[PDB]
């Protein structure tokens, strides 16, 4: 599980209504829950096992000629050209994303919502109810405070400063 | 939401108004300043941050289910009513408001209220009506809590109380009326008017004659 | 600059209906949520309801005290907010504020939900009371001082004028402001602090004049 003390390798912590996760920088993809690395452009023989997308690596296909494709890791499946957990294949949240219930030994998909939205019990726990979510991110950098950007929380520059660093 | 009905500080002191509630641990708390005869104004949002145009003396802090509004070096310009708000998304969306706090910037020594309690007159009782008049005057700051007691028991219904109004001597006065039936008056042994001002409570008692 | 101008307030009898309006200007009205907040005379703020923008399907939500009776409407093409009030109770009489909800993002949805802009408000009165003269009752009387007064009870509308001894007695007189009962009628008291020994010798007459109803009452306050 990802907490406020997790170090996002080549990434940064973001917070939604029900969990935290690591978002990568620029064109980096998630190797695991907290590590971001460069992705390959084409799945070659040389790029086998190298990451091609979020939670996906290039593999070899023992076909009639050798073939290479970008397959999601174990426990993930491809939905809209994005690898999401297998238990989230048919869980749509609307104003949010599907995550695994960390407080349940059996893998179950639940809806984590954008900032300002909470799971609506009257809409199959989808993200269709107004509701604030207090930010718990530790933004300790020079003039960095928690800011809501693109439906998520993130440590950004204080209002009136721009990036080397915030000033 | 729960907040104290009245606070009082001397000029230059650091005022603090607390707002408590279980919904304060889930969603943010917002403070509004309302001066007499004017619209409310947001002064503190997201527990601790201040909007643009608010002086730096306004600030807040959050500790669990209690949020404290802080005003460092209170000016007489800051004397107003303060309401804390939040929200509850447990069921349908609900905006939550506190009771409100009358912040008084002290400008004179604290005056204790002078209380006078009148029993129902004989003419009114002969009209099948009974009214107890509890008059409160010459108290500062202009904030008070009135409670009625029927034979040392709390009275809920039948109570009409005014808000404090500024007197000529810049003190405040208020009124509190207890409506009863003549049977209710002549049955109990006594009736009391309890006027609590700045922690101290003044009590007056009348009995049928 | 932002402006929220309320309109439609007035006096209506209990059980009747009334519609409020709010003309907005100085901002994109269709982007924001709009709320109604009322405040009884001398009491705290109370939330009425909320209507949402097109991005949130114009959905509504109200408080339990006005559920089913009040209805919030909006006309984005006219920059107007409305409040249809039905089955009005005396508890509904208050000053109603037109409020804009701030804290939205670039998506039409909000990150936070606060009330950044308030209006001047419009006053709504709910009472079935008409013109009525008061019923004056006497208030009979340590420190060597006593107190006697006159009870000006159940009158409408404001104001009344109370003099003592036809204006001859002015020192020590304190006429308290009136109270507004749930029935809609006003009531006040006017007391005078007098020396205890003068109760048996000096006469105390209170003169109540109610110009709206053309009622003049003189009452003698005697000790007992």
């Amino acid at each position: 599980k990802v907490t406020v003390d997790t170090v996002c390798k080549r990434g940064f912590l973001i917070q939604m209504s029900g969990h935290l996760e690591c978002k990568c920088e620029n064109d980096l993809v998630l190797v695991n829950e907290e590590t971001c690395e460069e992705k390959v452009l084409k799945c070659d023989e040389k790029t086998v096992n190298k990451p091609c997308g979020d939670f996906s690596k290039c593999i070899k296909i023992d076909g009639n000629p050798v073939s290479y494709a970008c397959k999601c890791n174990l426990g993930y499946d491809m939905v809209n050209n994005v690898c999401i957990p297998n238990e989230c294949k048919q869980v749509t949240c609307g104003n949010g994303k599907c995550i695994l219930d960390t407080s349940n030994p059996v893998k179950t998909g639940v809806c984590s919502c954008n900032i300002g939205k909470v799971p609506n019990v009257q809409d199959q726990n989808k993200c269709s109810k107004d509701g604030e979510t207090k930010c718990s991110l530790k933004c300790l950098k020079e003039q960095e405070t928690c800011k809501a950007v693109d439906g998520i929380y993130k440590c950004d520059c204080k209002d009136g400063f721009i990036i080397s660093i915030c000033t | 939401l729960t907040q104290p009905p009245s606070v009082s500080f001397s000029p230059g002191q650091t005022a603090r108004i607390t707002c408590s509630g279980d919904a304060l641990s889930k969603q943010y708390t917002y403070w509004y300043q309302q001066k007499p005869g004017q619209a409310p104004v947001l002064v503190i949002y997201k527990d601790s941050e201040r909007p643009s145009g608010i002086p730096e003396r306004f600030s807040g802090s959050s500790s669990g289910t209690t949020v404290t509004l802080t005003i460092s070096g209170v000016q007489a310009e800051d004397e107003a009513d303060y309401y804390c708000q939040s929200a509850d998304s447990s069921g349908p969306y609900q905006v939550l408001f506190g009771g409100g706090t009358k912040l008084t910037v002290l400008g004179q020594p604290k005056a204790a209220p002078s209380v006078t309690l009148f029993p129902p007159s004989s003419e009114e009782l002969q009209a099948n009506k009974a009214t107890l008049v509890c008059l409160i005057s010459d108290f500062y700051p202009g904030a008070v809590t009135v409670a009625w007691k029927a034979d040392s028991s709390p009275v809920k219904a039948g109570v009409e109380t005014t808000t404090p109004s500024k007197q000529s001597n810049n003190k405040y006065a208020a009124s509190s009326y207890l409506s009863l039936t003549p049977e209710q008056w002549k049955s109990h042994r006594s009736y009391s008017c309890q006027v609590t001002h700045e922690g101290s409570t003044v009590e007056k008692t009348v009995a049928p004659t | 600059e932002v402006h929220l101008v309320e309109s439609g307030g007035g006096l209506v009898q209990p059980g009747g209906s009334l519609r409020l309006s709010c003309a907005a200007s100085g901002f994109t009205f269709s982007d924001h949520y709009m709320d109604w907040v009322r405040q009884a005379p001398g009491k705290g703020l109370e939330w009425v309801g909320r209507i949402r923008n097109k991005a949130n399907s114009y959905t509504t939500d109200y408080a339990a005290s006005v559920k089913g009776r009040f209805t919030i409407l909006r006309d984005d093409s006219k920059n107007s907010l409305y409040l249809q009030m039905n089955s009005l109770k005396t508890e509904d009489a208050a000053v109603y504020y037109c409020v804009r909800v701030g804290g939205l993002g670039e998506r039409g949805d909000y990150y936070y939900y606060y009330m950044d802009v308030w209006g001047k408000g419009t006053t709504v009165t709910v009472s079935s009371a008409s013109t009525k003269g008061p019923s004056v009752f006497p208030l009979a009387p340590s420190g060597g001082t006593a107190a006697l007064g006159c009870l000006v009870k159940d009158y409408f509308p404001e104001p009344v004028t109370v003099s003592w001894n036809s204006g001859a007695l002015t020192s020590g007189v304190h006429t308290f402001p009136a109270v507004l009962q749930s029935s809609g009628l006003y009531s006040l008291s006017s007391v005078v602090t007098v020396p205890s020994s003068s109760l048996g010798t000096q006469t105390y007459i209170c003169n109540v004049n109610h110009k709206p109803s053309n009622t003049k009452v003189d009452k003698k306050v005697e000790p007992k």
